[PDB]
Parts: structure tokens; C-alpha cells; sequence
């Protein structure tokens, strides 16, 4: 069955709640894979305590980064960067779980939560997960973005991991 | 940048 992970969200460390997603192991397993173990930090590196750093409100609410030795922009658990999977899965609505990337076949660790429909997407970043409990906290969070994305507070992942 | 807005 499909892998659901949680992350525990906070804002300048105080927190707001609990965001939980389904991950479509079952039509992008090594894309739901990579997301999933670096939800639960099992490989020594993940997303804990690392932040939303670009979130747009009636957009997306970006995040992933962490350090490594060669970047602070994060990497895949497949070493730096990996190849698009499938772009079976569409940006359908509020909630979507999609990879972010910088041109085709460059995914690291980085993702959004898309809060709306963003047709436009489809076809260039590997849709691999959906909101499944807290879409409430993902509003929340949106509220602290602005129309460049830059957050007004530092919206972080206090705890992540596996359901 | 992240995803295009458009």
C-alpha cells in the first residue's frame, strides 16, 4: 500500500500542526522513494529541520533544502540528481505533492505543495504525492508567503517521518 | 526560482 509520511511544521519554532501526504509509491516508486526517505532522515540527511523557503500565496509552498558537501540546495537519496520518472500524475488542485527542478531531469530533494491547480506544470515536474490530513496547517503555512515567495517568519519542519 | 508561475 502507499507510504504516507507526516512533517510537523513550526513557525519561528512555534507550532502550527501536522501536514500528512500520501506518496504514489505505486506510479512513481523511486520518486515517492526518495521523498519518503528523506522524510524519515534513514539515509543521514532529510528533511527535518529544514524550511519552506519559498512559498506563493494561490500557488505552492516550497521547500527541501538542506546541506550537503557540494551545495545547501539538497540532494536526492540516488546521489545529487535524478532523472524525471513519469509525469503520469497531474497538478489537479490544492494539495498536489510535485518535485521541484531546474530544467528536465535534475530532481534533488526539493518539492511543493501545490494550494491550487497549476495545469501549466504538467509535463515538467514529476507529480509523486497529495495532502492527505492537514491541509488546514499547508493554508496556514501559505499566509507567511508572499507574491516573490519569500516567507515573513522561517517556516520550518520540526519533525518528519513515517505513518 | 522554483516551479514557473506560469
Amino acid at each position: 500500500v502507499n507510504p504516507t509520511v507526516f512533517f510537523d511544521i513550526a513557525v519561528d519554532g512555534e507550532p502550527l500542526g501536522r501536514v500528512s501526504f500520501e506518496l504514489f509509491a505505486d506510479k512513481v516508486p523511486k520518486t515517492a522513494e526518495n521523498f519518503r526517505a528523506l522524510s524519515t532522515g534513514e539515509k543521514g540527511f532529510g528533511y527535518k529541520g529544514s524550511c519552506f523557503h519559498r512559498i506563493i500565496p494561490g500557488f505552492m509552498c516550497q521547500g527541501g533544502n538542506f546541506t550537503h558537501h557540494n551545495g545547501t540546495g539538497g540532494k536526492s537519496i540516488y546521489g545529487e540528481k535524478f532523472e524525471d520518472e513519469n509525469f503520469i500524475l497531474k497538478h489537479t488542485g490544492p494539495g498536489i505533492l510535485s518535485m521541484a527542478n531546474a530544467g528536465p531531469n535534475t530532481n534533488g530533494s526539493q518539492f511543493f505543495i501545490c494550494t491550487a491547480k497549476t495545469e501549466w506544470l504538467d509535463g515538467k515536474h514529476v507529480v509523486f504525492g497529495k495532502v492527505k490530513e492537514g491541509m488546514n496547517i499547508v493554508e496556514a503555512m501559505e499566509r507567511f508567503g508572499s507574491r516573490n515567495g519569500k516567507t515573513s517568519k522561517k517556516i520550518t519542519i520540526a519533525d518528519c517521518g513515517q505513518l | 526560482p522554483g516551479p514557473l508561475p506560469a
